[PDB]
This record gives structure tokens, sequence and C-alpha cells, in this order.
């Protein structure tokens, strides 16, 4: 199909725009929610060997303050990504001076390339996402409450007010899909605002382990 | 709601699903006497 | 009061209704009329109101002072600044300034009043504008106070700076209220005049709040944008090094700048936030290079950029400060001596003494390494020689930073040596330095063998401290000590 592919590419584009905006980036307001027909006009209504192919829509966004760091998002052509495909993206990144990036894989990554992504983590950070993860912004789901990443000063304020350590907070996985959505690393407390039917509002905290 | 909230919060205060068996309770750091108080008694003490 | 077209007729009727008879029917008929409302309601007002006030209709006009004003927004937002609707708004504003002595004309000028040819002249004809100067600040307040009103409002910046000085011894919305009515030319003129006046008079505190005001331009208000994009990393990260290295590389390849590079070095130069950020980044880079054991090259370029920053305001039309590639190893040799003493004591004072008596950026660097017991107790005579060597102003802020690091340390003999250093330099110290000494001595007296002698020295610094603030703070410290 070709209309299904431009729908799927538009929904991945929409979810990546909402992901960058929720992560705290410069997302333009019309880009943050464009119409499918606007995407078809801007890109060309034929993903089957045509104008909205992959690598045309690699989204480069900067940060809302400190505009140096960028995570210019990747879309591989092939379904099953490998090392000799991601080293081209490594070449494009080392051509630049920026260390974060997101690739949007179609099928699963070869696990050697999964190990390879960890094999440059102090140098430059790479996250990966499957197509099914990005056809739905899971933060819009009603079961998912408001996750907010906390700054280090607020973490010091938290631990100094409650007189507890980072070992004692209730914790969260690093491969948690909301943690993967915000792209938080290990040791980075996430405040979570959720409505409670017995107090109104409850703010819990999840240190990342 | 206090009781439901407490049970659902102890199962998720570790990041993953803490199943209420030996397989989920006896994988958190609580104490060898606490963990041998549950269904596997000798094996917890041998490992500790 | 004011006299409009109908107002002049009202005054003429008040003159010609003072005498000559003219019975009430004829007088009320010749006086005026309300052409909008019906005569039936005007005759039922005696039957219903018993001589009421019709000001609720004027209250509806006050609703019109919003509602048609929204219709003025309906003129402004539909056609993208319609010229005919703007001309009608200008004619209505002229009639309202002539008729009302001016809240509806105030809202009609606050809606949108650019390109008015007799707008600023009509505002300068009503040049009292005391409360009007804060209400007419949408468009009319811009460019009218640039002669003398901006100079009158400049003093609250120094008032807030004095407030921050008094608060550190223990704004954001106001600059936004200034930037509500704020354009490119007025901002450029205010920035240039304030930079020339500050670099003439003091060049001390105004650069920090000027960078804070430029950081308050986040709301899409439009070199200067490159200065904001540079200072975003200065404001955001406190210990930014690699981004700071990219910024040093970006500001090292400058062109022949006609005072723009000098303005960038001024904005970078005098900020205690930015100076502390550059000092902490340079000291973290020095510690990283000591961990690599590869002393000179990126810390050298950062220290040279910081030294060029600190030496900007002494002259105009200048490039930077020299590097001194031979002097850098002699300046950072005491770092290696402190590391050697720490390596010996975790498993030389004469070199630090000779390197501390031959002396800007490296001085603050060595003062910011003072936070990070035998090595410190050996280098402390070099600290006594340094405090007897230069004796500058901001060295007491570096002593306060060392006292914050020592309060994070929690040590007795280091605290006693710091109290001895604070006591032995009461000769040419300011009020802030003695006030910080008394605030640190309020944290003093962990040990009871010298604390009564310091309680007597509080009174022994009252008579010699002729400044009333220092003795008042000592009396307040004694009052807080007895609670």
């Amino acid at each position: 199909d070709d209309e299904e592919e431009t729908y799927r590419l538009w929904k991945i584009r929409k979810t990546i725009m909402q992901l960058c905006h929720d992560r705290g980036y410069l997302v333009t307001q019309d880009e943050l929610d464009q119409t499918l027909e606007e995407f078809k006009a801007q890109f060309g209504d034929k993903p089957s060997e045509g104008r909205p192919r992959r690598t045309d829509l690699t989204v480069l966004v900067a940060h809302n303050d400190d505009p140096t760091d960028q995570m210019f998002v990747f879309f591989p052509e092939e379904p099953k990504v490998g090392i000799k495909t991601i080293k081209v993206y490594c070449q494009r990144m080392q051509e630049e001076n920026i260390t974060r990036a997101l690739i949007v894989v179609q099928q699963g990554m070869t696990p050697s390339a999964k190990q390879s992504l960890v094999d440059m983590a102090p140098k430059y950070i790479l996250e990966q996402f499957l197509q099914q993860e990005l056809l739905i912004n899971i933060t819009e789901h009603e079961l998912v409450p408001e996750h907010v990443v906390m700054t280090k000063e607020e973490v010091t304020e938290l631990l100094a007010r409650y007189k507890l350590r980072e070992n004692q907070l209730p914790r969260i996985q690093a491969g948690d899909p909301v943690a993967r959505y915000f792209g938080i690393k290990r040791g980075q407390v996430v405040k979570i605002i959720r409505p409670s039917e017995t107090a109104g509002r409850y703010i819990t905290y999840r240190l990342v382990q | 709601y206090r009781h439901l909230a407490l049970l659902c919060d102890t199962m998720t205060c570790r990041g993953h699903l803490m199943a209420i068996t030996r397989h989920g309770v006896n994988r958190q750091d609580t104490g060898p006497l606490m963990k041998c108080s549950f269904e596997e008694t000798v094996d917890v003490l041998m490992e500790a | 009061x004011x006299x409009x077209x109908x107002x002049x007729x009202x005054x003429x009727x008040x003159x010609x209704x003072x005498x000559x008879x003219x019975x009430x029917x004829x007088x009320x008929x010749x006086x005026x009329x309300x052409x909008x409302x019906x005569p039936s309601l005007q005759s039922a007002l005696p039957f219903l109101d018993l001589h009421g006030t019709p000001r609720l209709e004027f209250h509806q006009s006050v609703f019109d002072e919003l509602r048609d004003k929204l219709l003025e927004r309906v003129s402004a937002i539909a056609s993208e600044g319609k010229a005919e609707e703007r001309y009608k708004k200008l004619e209505d504003l002229l009639e309202k300034s002539f008729s009302l002595v001016l809240q509806p004309v105030v809202m009609c000028v606050m809606k949108h009043l650019p390109k008015v040819p007799e707008k600023k002249l009509k505002l300068v004809m009503a040049d009292k504008e005391l409360y009007r100067a804060c209400a007419v600040e949408v468009k009319r307040q811009i460019w009218q106070d640039n002669q003398a009103l901006f100079g009158d409002e400049v003093s609250p910046l120094l008032k807030q700076y004095i407030l921050e000085k008094e608060s550190a011894l223990f704004e954001v919305v106001q600059r936004l209220t200034r930037m509500v009515g704020k354009n490119v030319k007025l901002y450029d003129m205010v920035l240039q005049f304030l930079r020339t006046l500050f670099l003439r008079t003091r060049n001390v505190h105004y650069c920090t709040l000027r960078a804070e005001l430029l950081m308050s331009l986040h709301d899409l208000d439009v070199c200067h944008k490159f200065t904001w994009c540079l200072d975003a990393c200065i404001r955001e990260r406190f210990v930014d090094s690699k981004r700071a290295r990219e910024l040093q590389g970006f500001l090292d390849g400058v062109k022949k700048g006609q005072e723009q590079v000098l303005g960038d070095l001024s904005m970078i130069l005098c900020d205690p936030f930015a100076i502390n950020t550059l000092a902490l980044s340079t000291v973290r880079h020095l510690q990283e290079l000591v961990g690599q054991e590869t002393l000179p090259l990126l810390l050298l370029l950062r220290l040279l950029a910081l030294g060029q920053g600190a030496w900007d305001m002494i002259d105009s039309q200048v490039f930077k400060e020299p590097k001194m590639e031979v002097e850098l190893i002699t300046r950072f040799l005491p770092m290696l001596m402190s590391f050697l003493v720490d390596d010996y004591t975790f498993n030389p004072e004469s070199f630090t003494k000779f390197l501390q008596e031959q002396r800007m950026a490296c001085e603050v660097g060595l003062y910011y390494v003072l936070h990070i017991k035998n090595a410190l107790l050996r280098l402390l005579p070099g600290l006594v020689e340094t405090f007897g060597d230069l004796a500058f102003g901001d060295i007491f802020l570096h002593l306060l930073t060392g006292n914050l690091a020592l309060l994070a340390d929690e040590f007795a003999l280091e605290d006693f040596c710091s109290s001895l250093f604070d006591g032995f330099f009461l000769t040419a110290s300011p009020r802030k330095e003695n006030v910080h000494r008394h605030a640190l001595r309020l944290l003093i007296h962990l040990h009871p063998r010298v604390a009564p002698s310091k309680l007597e020295a509080l009174q022994k610094a009252l008579e010699p401290t002729g400044q009333s603030g220092e003795a008042v703070k000592e009396l307040y410290s004694q009052l807080g000590e007895k609670l």
C-alpha cells in the first residue's frame, strides 16, 4: 500500500514531534501538529519508491535553551538495521559536533548493533525505537500520568527535605517505555503527578535504575 | 483505597513487577531471615 | 476641566443659563438632547426612576470601551493592521483626548497606535502622564522616555543591585514589564547608553543584570542574537567545558570587530555568575588535565579567554589580553605542588610562596582551587603571603567561597585558621567583608576554648569599626547568639 505508508510515516513524524517537545526541544508549533494532507503536500504522497521516502524527513531539532545540543532523528531505509548501516549515521554525527540522536527502526535491530549502541555511550548517545512504539504517543494514554524530569537542584532539594537517599526512592527501569520516551539516563529522578481519588493530587518520585 | 494503593505501590516500588511468590519476593534485598521466613527456607540460607 | 465640541456648548449654556429667565421647558430643550435613546423612556424615567442617573448608559459606553476595543482588535486581527480602521481609531482617539481629560482613549491607544503622525505630539501635549506613563506603555510609552524618563527609571536597577548585595550578605518580572513595550531601536539605544555609562562609571555589576535582561528576551522578541545563543550555555550549565570550548573556538575566529567583539567581551567580562562559571569550568578542566597528566591545550585557551574577558573595560577599541605561554606553567606549578603534597599525605611551601608573591585570571583560579590536611596546612602560609601581597576587593568573596567549602568540609583546625585569616586583615576591609566575617563567626564557636575570646573580640571590633553597619551587625549577631 502507499496511502497506508504515508499515514504511518505521518504518525511517526507526529509522535517524534511530540516526543521532542515533551523532551524539551525547539518544536515549531505548526510542525508539532500538522495535518496528514499538509504532510502529503510537503513530502509527496508516495513512500513506495518516491518523494516521501526515508532519509528525506530526518528531523533536526535543537534545545529550548543551550541551543548547541541536537538529536537529529534518523529513519533507516532498510527494515533490519545493522552496524554497517549505523556507522554511516555515526559518520554523519562525527561530521557534526552533537552527540544525541534517535533512529526509528522498522523491524528489530540485529543484537550485535544493539551492543554497538552501548559501545559508544560515553562518546555519543544513540536511542532506537521500533515503528510500533511510535504509532502512539503513550503519554497521551489515560493510564499514563504526568511524568516530569527533575533537575539536579530539585533532586538535592527533594533528598534534603525528606532526609532520604537515592537508594531509598521507589525506582523505575531504564528500559521503561516512558523512560525511553523522555530518554532519561540512570540516576535521574522523575516526578510523577497523578490524580488520586483520596487526596486529589499525588506527586511520587522515581529515581532511575 | 489505602489498602489497594499500598499493595499496588509495593509491587511497583522496584521498577518491575514484583510477583507475590518466592520468585518476586525472594529477589529483593530484604534479609535472609525475612526471605527464609517465606516458602523457600533452606536455599535462601545456603545462598546467603 | 476639558472642553469638547459638546462641552463648549455645555459651557456656553452654563453661561447663558445663569440669567435672563428662560423657563425650564425652553431651557431644557435648548440645553441638550440624547439622540440615541427614545423620548418614551426619557419620560418614563420620572415615572420609573424618580430622577435617576443615566451613567449606566455611560457604563455601557465603558463596556464599549472594551467591546468596540475588541472590535478594534477585530479591526486589527482580521485585516492584519487595517489602515482605514487605524485612521478611524486615530480620529476617535483625537476626539477622546479632546473630550475626556481619558481611559477609553487610553485603551484605544493601548490597543494599537503605531505610525500616528500626531500621536507622540498629542501625548507630549499631555506631558504630565504620571499614572498614564504606566498605562500608556503599550505603544505610546516607547520612545518618549528615552530622553529623560529611561534615565529616571534606570535608578531602580541600582536599587535592585543594592537589594541583591544586601540579600547575598545573609527583577525578572520588572524587566518583562519594561520589555512589554520594547522594540529593537529603543533596546539598542538603552543598551548602548547603559553600557557606555557603566563602563565609564563602574563596570562592576551592570554587566550581570544586562546579561540577565538579554536572557529575558526568550519570548521571540528578535551579533546580539548570537550573543544570546552564546550566553545560553553560560546561563544553563554551571560547569560547562566542552560547550565552553566550542564557544571559545567560536569567539576566537572573530573578524575586525567595530566594538562588537569588545561588547561581547564586556558582556562575558563582569558577571559574578559568569565569572564563577568560567572559574569553575577552568578549574575543572585543570583537574581533568591533571588526571591526564598533560599540562601545557584547551585549559590555556579558556584561561586566556577569561583573562581577555576580565581586562575589557580598561580601554575602548581593543582586541584582547596576552597569553604568556611561559608564565602559565609557573602559575600552575603550585597546583602540581598541592597534588604532590596530597599524594604524599594520602599514601614544597617555598615554591607556592615564590609563585604567590610575583603577582588576574590565574589569581582567581588559585583562589577557586582553595576549596579542594597537611597540604592545606603547608600552603596556608602561602595564603597568608598572598593576602599580604595583593589585598584586593573580591578576595573576600573568594574567602567566602573557601568558607562555604570548609563548611562543607566540617573541620576544626581549618576553621580556626580561617578565623585567624579573617581576624588579621581588618585594616582596609569594607563593610561587606566585616559583615561576612561576623556571619561566618556566627557559624564559629564550635570549640569553647577560643569562643569567649572571640566574643570579646566582637566588642573589640565594635569601637575600631567606625561603620555603624558593622557594629549593628555585631550587636545583632550577639542578640542572635543569646537565643
